[PDB]
């Protein structure tokens, strides 16, 4: 389901062009015709509202913004009731057979599992997991348990919940601690830091990305191209500079990776251009960035605004450390910003406490706060020296 | 041996004004016998006793540099605020005990 779940997430937000949407809305009514998607196109005006939310032709009456190609005709809703003869009246009776005659075990396992993924385009949740239940009481060995959460995954790729899917996601691997081979053993905490991403842990579950992307993909889903956007861009923006040179420019999989399409622009365009301190060549590059990248993206997109904040402070902070002081004719008359527009990106990094810097505004001359010998030592060791005694007379003054 | 026969940082302090007050009693007792009434034969010891005093008795030129010096001082004080706290480590292990007692009674 990942054809409409990327394609389609175009919906949320295009400022880009218009055909965007129109172009990604042909995939959504191509697929369509073969399995259900109806569940996934009634949850995109239940998820954002006042921009694609009036598409649909009933929900509540309404008809809005540019795109009246998503919809169900007057086909797929008699269709609407022929797939569901098909998806539970058809398969249930074939399936309660089988309880009747007692054929096997972990074929009648299988058999609720293949019906728990029609589910997953029915729109009934409460089914869903029920059957997938029923399977896991019949379920000895590890083969029957890969499908089991590949489907309980679903439903956070799906139906886009965060909410509910994360308990039943962890609750396979806490209840029963195995994991098998070290793949599988990768998928568990893949899964884990998926739903991190949509309350933005940052570093914690981003971490995970470079790695499984780099190594190996689910490839039923998606090709390996295709998603390796997520960890391109995650790439550098969790990593520091310093482990970009043995890591990221030099990888046997990236420099590999980068002449399969030229989507990417990250692990390339940008990666070069940051290990060569050139920030004249290196900003246009993101430019193409945002646009053809993070917005088609949906973990990417999840972020958006997100990643400059903390990239826009670390991109001056690493000229900093070449230099003692610097000039403003370097920052202002030549690579990312002008005079006046400078006080916007740097104007309110300082008081965030991101970055120490110093401008002139009559001579214009950049200087640098290099700490030296104080570091974590002596200024850094008063603030979470404090701790010490906050989070013990915390719990600790009101005994028991 | 004679230990078992004739058988902390306080008292190690208590050892150095002693040695202060030597230092003031040696020169006020001598220097005041060379000079003023009874001049002996001398000039000859003036030489080793000023050798002292060049190297409150020593230098106030490194004063500026002493507060680099002070600075290990400053360090010592850096690690002994946590070790100071090293001590409610325990005393914090050691609530455990009582509140199991009042468990047990």
């Amino acid at each position: 389901n990942y054809e409409v779940s990327e394609k389609a997430f175009l919906l949320t937000q295009s400022k880009v062009s218009i055909e965007q949407r129109k172009e990604a809305a042909e995939f959504v009514l191509a697929k369509i015709k073969e399995e259900e998607m109806a569940p996934y196109y009634k949850y995109l005006c239940e998820e954002y509202l006042v921009n694609n939310g009036q598409s649909d032709l009933e929900h509540d009456e309404k008809s809005d913004s540019l795109n009246e190609w998503i919809k169900f005709d007057q086909e797929l809703y008699n269709e609407l009731c022929k797939k569901n003869e098909s998806k539970i009246k058809e398969l249930n009776e074939k399936i309660q057979k089988l309880e009747e005659d007692d054929e096997g075990e972990l074929e009648q396992a299988q058999a609720w599992i293949n019906l728990g993924e029609y589910y997953a385009q029915i729109g009934d949740k409460d089914n869903a997991e029920k059957t997938l239940g029923k399977s896991l009481s019949k379920a000895i060995s590890t083969g029957a348990k890969i499908d089991v959460m590949l489907t309980i995954a679903r439903l956070g790729f799906f139906y886009n919940d965060q909410l509910y899917v994360k308990e039943k996601l962890e609750a396979v691997n806490s209840m029963i601690e195995k994991g098998g081979d070290w793949e599988r053993r990768n998928r568990y905490k893949t899964y884990y830091g998926i739903h991190c991403l949509a309350v933005r842990n940052f570093k914690e579950a981003a971490k995970l990305l470079v790695d499984s992307l780099a190594t190996f993909t689910s490839i039923e889903l998606t090709s390996y191209e295709s998603i390796a956007t997520y960890a391109s861009v995650t790439g550098l923006f969790t990593l520091e500079r310093t482990d970009l040179k043995s890591k990221v420019i030099d990888s046997p999989e990236l420099l590999s990776l980068i002449s399969t399409t030229a989507a990417l622009q990250s692990i390339s365009s940008l990666t070069i251009s940051l290990y060569a301190s050139d920030y004249a060549s290196y900003f246009p590059y993101l430019l193409e960035t945002y646009a053809n990248v993070l917005i088609p993206c949906k973990y990417l997109n999840r972020h958006a605004d997100f990643f400059v904040r903390e990239m826009r402070r670390k991109v001056y902070a690493q000229l900093l450390e070449s230099y003692k002081t610097l000039s403003l004719k370097s920052m202002a008359s030549a690579f990312g910003v002008s005079v006046a527009f400078l006080d916007n990106d740097l104007g309110k990094f300082i008081p965030n406490k991101q970055l120490n810097c110093v401008i002139d505004r009559v001579n214009g001359i950049v200087e640098t706060n290099r700490p030296d010998n104080k570091n974590a030592q002596y200024h850094l060791l008063v603030k979470q020296g404090d701790g010490l005694l906050t989070k013990l007379q915390k719990y600790g003054a009101a005994v028991r | 041996g004679v230990e078992h026969l004739l058988r902390i940082r306080l008292t190690n302090q208590l050892k150095s004004l002693k040695g202060l007050q030597s230092k003031l009693k040696d020169v006020v007792e001598y220097l005041d016998k060379v000079i003023n009434k009874e001049l002996p034969i001398n000039h000859t010891i003036l030489g080793k006793l000023q050798d002292v005093f060049n190297l409150n008795n020593l230098q106030k030129a490194l004063t500026v540099k002493t507060n680099d010096e002070l600075m290990v001082i400053y360090i010592s004080n850096l690690v002994r605020s946590i070790i100071a706290f090293d001590d409610l480590i325990e005393n914090k292990i050691q609530n455990k005990k009582i509140q199991e007692q009042r468990v047990k009674d």
